[PDB]
């Protein structure tokens, strides 16, 4: 019989004492052995001594490091941030000119599109401790943790094609700002009156709906409670960034109008089918486009934009 | 409240906010024929996530969410 060393943080470990007569899992839950998903084998001399990463069966205490580390989540999340870990071990990123972007395997250019997106958004940080530090890591050169926690989180499943625009979203909403960003938005009418709605850090950098800067500005017609016209427009906006967001709509990038944003993603195929997405951006006069490791240049492209990325907001109206 | 699809029929189901985005899709799923899981609700420019809850959302009654199909990106 061996001993093992039973963790979920790596930093509290506990002693479990294991026979070989039945499975891991029959005496202890679900474990990984350096990435491995070793539950249903038989525990032998070999990892003895070693430390486990348990998945279920949890301890009282190893639930309360579970949730500071990574907040609230579904008891099957462990299991499917382990999992995804060792699916995902052997994608690789290509990098052009210091540009890391993560080549084509299993389904995966949404998340291309995803992380290097994210990879251009100044003075973020996450809330949750192991998304931060994951994070931090993925900008050190090491990027499967990230890569996997941020399909647990999304809730993709390894191998199969997601919604990139989605999966950016949902990380966000796990961000914070490190900066000032605000935007103020004034809706009015002559009965009800003014209203100013204020927004403030990442909020003010991030909007799905529209993908131009024109028609975040652009004054908004709709009908208020009361029954008459209710109007909306921006009336400031201060942001290191602007992120916006939208359907798949086509579009002719050129850099002769001499655009304003830094990147775009763009969705390749057809929409009640599976695409393909596709990073690029605008250092050169030039949109680089990187398809999933894949480098190509243009002039223009006749192409479905769906994430736009602009730079800092000084705007008073 | 009201959601829309991208220029499509536009339903309002109400139901007490108290609800979880994961509810408004479940009630989602029992009218129209979309599962929770396809299903993304947009509102005021923000993708409602499904921890959140509507009230947090400070949605009120009669407000618009929208309805866009999740995408398969591979
Ligand atoms: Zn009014």
């Amino acid at each position: 019989t061996i001993e093992v060393l039973v963790t979920v943080d790596g930093v509290n470990f506990r002693t479990v004492v294991l026979n070989n007569k039945n499975t891991y899992r029959s005496q202890l839950g679900c474990v990984f052995f350096n990435g491995a998903d070793i539950s249903d084998t038989i525990p032998d001399e070999k990892q003895n001594g070693h430390s486990l990463y348990l998945a279920d069966n949890l301890t009282a205490d190893e639930t309360k490091a579970l949730k500071e580390l990574y907040g609230p989540v579904d008891p099957t999340f462990l299991h499917r941030f382990y999992s995804l870990k060792a699916a995902v071990h052997g994608w690789k990123m290509v990098v052009c000119d210091k540009v890391r972007s993560l080549k084509l395997s299993d389904n995966n250019s949404y998340l291309n599109a995803v992380i290097m997106t994210l990879d251009l958004l100044k003075d973020i940080k996450f809330v949750i401790p192991a998304l931060q530090h994951a994070f931090m890591k993925h900008k050190g050169g090491d990027s499967t943790d990230f890569i996997a926690l941020i399909m647990a989180y999304g809730n993709c499943t390894f191998g199969a094609p997601d919604d990139a625009s989605r999966l950016l979203h949902t990380v966000l909403a796990k961000a914070e700002l490190c900066c000032s960003a605000r935007m103020v938005w004034r809706e009015w009418c002559n009965v009800c009156g003014i209203k100013d709605v204020v927004l403030q850090g990442l909020k003010a950098c991030c909007y799905v709906g529209v993908q131009t800067v024109e028609d975040l500005r652009a004054r908004m017609t709709y009908v208020c409670q009361c029954g008459g016209e209710r109007h909306r427009q921006l009336v400031e906006h201060t942001t290191p960034w602007l992120l916006l967001s939208g359907t798949p709509n086509e579009k002719l990038v050129t850099t002769s109008t001499a655009p304003d944003f830094v990147a775009f993603n763009v969705f390749q195929g057809i929409e009640t089918a599976v695409g393909h997405y596709v990073h690029a951006r605008l250092k050169g006069g030039l949109i680089l486009k990187f398809d999933s490791g894949t480098v190509s240049k243009t002039s223009d492209w006749k192409c479905k934009v769906t994430d736009v990325l602009f730079p800092g907001q000084k705007y008073s109206s | 409240i009201f959601v829309k699809t991208l220029t499509g029929k536009t339903i309002t189901l109400e139901v007490e906010p108290s609800d979880t985005i994961e509810n408004v899709k479940a009630k989602i799923q029992d009218k129209e024929g979309i599962p929770p899981d396809q299903q993304r609700l947009i509102f005021a420019g923000k993708q409602l996530e499904d921890g959140r809850t509507l009230s947090d959302y400070n949605i009120q009654k009669e407000s618009t969410l929208h309805l866009v199909l999740r995408l398969r990106g591979g």
